[PDB]
RNA sequence: GUUACGGCGGUCCAUAGCGGCAGGGAAACGCCCGGUCCCAUCCCGAACCCGGAAGCUAAGCCUGCCAGCGCCGAUGAUACUACCCAUCCGGGUGGAAAAGUAGGACACCGCCGAACAC
């Protein structure tokens, strides 16, 4: 007994639009988000065996699940790695959280940055998955931003059941990302 | 989800500072991370977050040398 | 395409063996196996004058009029078992022919070449793979190369066919590479 | 000079002697070609001076091709020692030739200067040999 | 001209299912007077076979499909309850009174667990 | 000037000990091998260092089962 | 008995695979809706698990087509070889490859269950 903004509006709108784009036999075909992805390299595992913590501890109270901590399956010395050396965090997120996720960092966030100009068109991979990047966490009201010691920015990355960049872009627009439109 | 708990999950309200377009719905954001105010925008009652910044109040694209000039300013 | 199928009396085999196949060599006939859609591999001696005459004057792939057990019979050259220092012709494949029929075939170009001076010609290769009729293929496919410059890299779709021919070796091919000419200091620089 | 860049196993067997050819007993790149008739290991320096005595004979422009190389070593130990104590390192390197393989491929427009070319570089090898046209 | 890029999660299931349960096989064995309890199941209905892997033959068999399984009324484990009643009497007609379980490249517990545990309740020795 | 080589090892005694058609006994062993080279099959065991015996009597049949070659035993017709 | 059905298995395990084309959804195989209950994620009801049947055969799957990517594959000859003859060379009786060729092949078989029927 809830719904979604993000999700409400895909379930009324978003797929109406897309039938009406590309003509699909069936709506089985039509695009539908999956799951949203983030990660934080750390990189600093060697020096800073601590700041692994505290990407963690931000990325609890930005996404509310504790993360994943994704280990170094090879050992490569150039950069002090070894086996199992923390380098990075990662999380899942899937379902009304999703939205509500995409909800906030759309609504709040992202409009935040500073000169926000847009995000290109040209993050998506062979059918529209759209892999993005932030420097800093200074951003979500999330975030207390009074005691963060270091920037420790993220990589975000979007995958939907789309077929090609084309059907990509028109379902994140219809969304609502800011695209650089061209 | 499962023990080894998360954070925790509530409501929140995010309400529109910039003109009054406000935003209200389920989040993982609660005693986490919340404001006061439970106002109820719905048949329920739930905290509210001051938003100083957003989409409807935030030019973008969702929201909104010279020669000739010169010799206009140098008349 | 006037070709007179070359005719050859061709007697059945008793014994198939080494030791027989040597003699029958030893005394002067070339063993020979006969096959295709007749489904009934025959097995035969030819005579090794009469076969290199053959060859020699039509090429390798040249189509036959046998002669067996009094009956006559079609047929096409389809491989040879050659010897390397003696040369001789030890074993010879032959296909079966009805008249009307699209068999594989593979040919010698000739590259019929007076160049410009500041030229070399480097034939990467000779067998080009074709389908054509059974009585109408070719011996020489002429390639002419004069009056072109340094680089014009033959390709094998360029060749002039005959009408009812087709290429089915792939027009990617390298048939000839017009060099641009060596250096006498060039030569010295070459698998040292 | 020819040699390989590094071998696995640096001490080898000799090669057999034993056999007929297999493989490069058709002339593959060029007009002319050379074939051998016996056993024999051919080295380095054997080709180095065959090679330099074809491009002396036509001097301008006309290719060769070397079909063979010498990825087979043999091993030399060092002088007046008794029988014993190991084995030589290696000094030169040599191809196995069987019977009926091709050695060289000239591509020069006169027969006459050809021929006369692979016979000078026929006197600089151990090997019986004669001389190959790529036709049947 | 629409086309898609590649694997979808029923074929994901599918052969991972079967990847584990002849990974499973190794173990289990069959023969006529021991013969192996393969279940198939469905997220509406379930099946299941006494096997013999000596001559791949079968000697019972059931199913949730049956209208005189479906007079049932209960949970889908009910249904799997009632399912292994029927095999039991069944296996025990035809003549086998001990057995092994294949779960069949399933997890045990819920539906499966539930319909071999009334078996174990209703006699058969497993 | 010396030869740093010449070590080795002595004989370990591997491979086939009961082909094709023979009468064995059980606990018997066929096969001594470090790895499955060859795989049991029915009425067949392994052991610790791969090596294969007999856990039922009879005669033999090396078979393959799926690409490997295994080794079975069959029953002998009782007298 | 039977159809474009499902499931368990087998072949001394690609003659069975990959890719392309068309085509099917009665009961079943499925995908899907949602996490109330068992139960679960090194975080995520994604997976496993649970409760149902709004929707679609799009995909999985099954059916036919394409010998194209791969595979299988002979006869005869050759290499090699056992034995014997033979003053070096070479040869005779028997055995017999690899490659290549002709070709084959878009699998076959068994059991139970369904649906269908006299």
């Amino acid at each position: 007994k809830a719904l979604p903004r993000l999700k409400q509006r895909y379930r009324e709108e978003i797929r109406e639009a897309l039938q009406q784009e590309f003509n699909y036999a069936n709506v089985m075909q039509i695009p539908g988000v999956v799951k949203v992805v983030v990660n934080m390299g750390v990189g600093d595992a060697a020096r800073d065996a601590k700041l692994i913590n505290g990407a963690i501890n931000d990325l609890a109270l930005i996404t509310g699940q504790k993360p994943e901590v994704r280990r170094a399956r090879k050992s490569i010395a150039q950069f002090k790695l070894r086996e199992g050396m923390p380098i990075g965090a990662r999380v899942t997120l899937r379902g009304d959280r999703m939205w509500e996720f995409l909800d906030r960092l759309i609504s709040i966030a992202l409009p935040r940055i500073r000169d926000f100009r847009g995000l290109s068109p040209k993050q998506f991979d062979g059918t529209g998955n759209y892999t993005f990047g932030l420097n800093e966490q200074s951003m979500f009201h999330e975030i207390d931003v009074d005691s963060i010691d270091r920037p420790r920015g993220m990589d975000i990355t979007v995958v939907t059941t789309a077929t090609n960049d084309a059907e990509g872009r028109a379902l994140l627009r219809a969304l609502g990302f800011p695209f650089k439109e061209n | 989800m499962k023990p080894g708990i998360h954070p925790d999950y509530h409501p929140v309200v995010f309400q529109d500072a910039a003109t009054g377009a406000q935003f209200l719905t389920r989040s993982t954001a609660t005693s986490t991370r919340t404001i006061e105010w439970p106002t109820p925008s719905g048949p329920k009652t739930y905290p509210l977050i001051v938003v100083d910044v957003t989409s409807d109040s935030h030019p973008f694209w969702t929201g909104s040398g010279q020669v000739e000039k010169f010799r206009r300013r140098y008349g | 395409t006037a070709n007179i199928p070359n005719k050859l009396t061709a007697n059945v085999r008793t014994r198939t063996g080494k030791g027989a196949s040597r003699q029958a060599r030893r005394d002067g006939k070339v063993p020979a196996v006969l096959y295709g859609h007749g489904t009934d591999p025959q097995h035969l001696e030819l005579n090794a004058r009469d076969f290199a005459a053959v060859l020699r004057s039509h090429g390798t792939n040249a189509i036959l009029t046998l002669d067996i057990e009094g009956t006559e019979q079609l047929a096409l050259t389809k491989a040879l078992d050659v010897h390397p220092i003696r040369r001789n012709i030890q074993h010879a494949d032959l296909l079966v022919v009805q008249r009307g029929e699209k068999v594989t075939v593979e040919v010698t170009v000739l590259v019929e070449g007076d160049a410009t001076p500041g030229t070399l010609v480097t034939q990467d290769a000779n067998t080009i793979e074709i389908e054509a009729e059974a009585l109408s293929i070719p011996e020489q496919l002429t390639v002419s190369v004069e009056g072109v410059e340094a680089g014009t890299q033959i390709t094998a779709g360029q060749i002039s066919l005959p009408e009812g021919v087709n290429l089915i070796s792939d027009p990617e091919l390298l048939v000839v590479n017009v060099v641009e000419a060596p250096s006498a200091e060039a030569l010295e620089e070459e698998g040292a | 000079m020819l040699i390989p860049r590094k071998v696995k196993h640096r001490k080898q067997h000799h090669p057999e002697q034993r056999g007929i050819a297999s493989g490069g007993t058709s002339v593959s790149f060029g007009d002319y070609g050379i074939q051998a008739l016996e056993h024999a290991y051919i080295t380095n320096r054997q080709i180095e001076s065959a090679r330099i005595a074809i491009n002396r004979h036509i001097k301008r422009g006309g290719k060769v091709w070397i079909n063979i190389f010498p990825d087979r070593p043999l091993t030399k130990k060092p002088a007046e020692t008794r029988m014993g104590s190991g084995k030589g390192s290696p000094e030169w390197w040599v191809a196995n030739v069987k019977p009926g393989r091709v050695l060289f491929e000239l591509s020069y427009p006169d027969e006459k200067t050809a021929r006369d070319a692979l016979t000078r570089a026929i006197h600089k090898l151990p090997i019986k040999a004669r001389i190959v046209t790529r036709e049947e | 001209a629409h086309k898609p890029v590649g694997q979808n999660i029923s074929e994901v299931r599918r052969n991972a299912r079967l990847r584990r349960h002849a990974r499973l096989r190794k173990k289990v064995a069959g023969t006529a007077e021991v013969p192996r309890l393969v279940v198939n199941r469905s997220a509406r209905h379930i099946h299941v076979q006494l096997v013999n892997d000596l001559n791949g033959t079968t000697l019972a068999a059931a199913s949730s499909i049956e209208a005189d399984v479906r007079a049932i009324d209960g949970d889908k484990k009910a249904h799997s309850v009632r399912v292994g009643q029927l095999i039991a009497e069944r296996a025990k007609a035809a003549g086998v009174e001990t057995v092994v379980f294949d779960r069949g490249g399933y997890t045990y517990g819920g539906r499966i667990a539930a319909l071999a545990d009334a078996a174990r309740e209703a006699g058969l020795k497993f | 000037s010396s030869s740093r080589n010449g070590r080795d090892s002595a004989a370990q005694r591997l491979g086939v000990k009961r082909f094709g058609g023979q009468v064995v006994k059980a606990g018997e062993i066929l096969v001594r091998q470090r790895g499955t080279h060859f795989h049991p099959g029915v009425n067949v065991g392994r052991g610790g260092d791969d090596t294969l015996f007999a856990l039922a009597p009879g005669a033999v049949e090396f078979g393959a089962k799926r690409g490997r070659k295994t080794v079975n035993i069959v029953p002998v017709a009782r007298p």
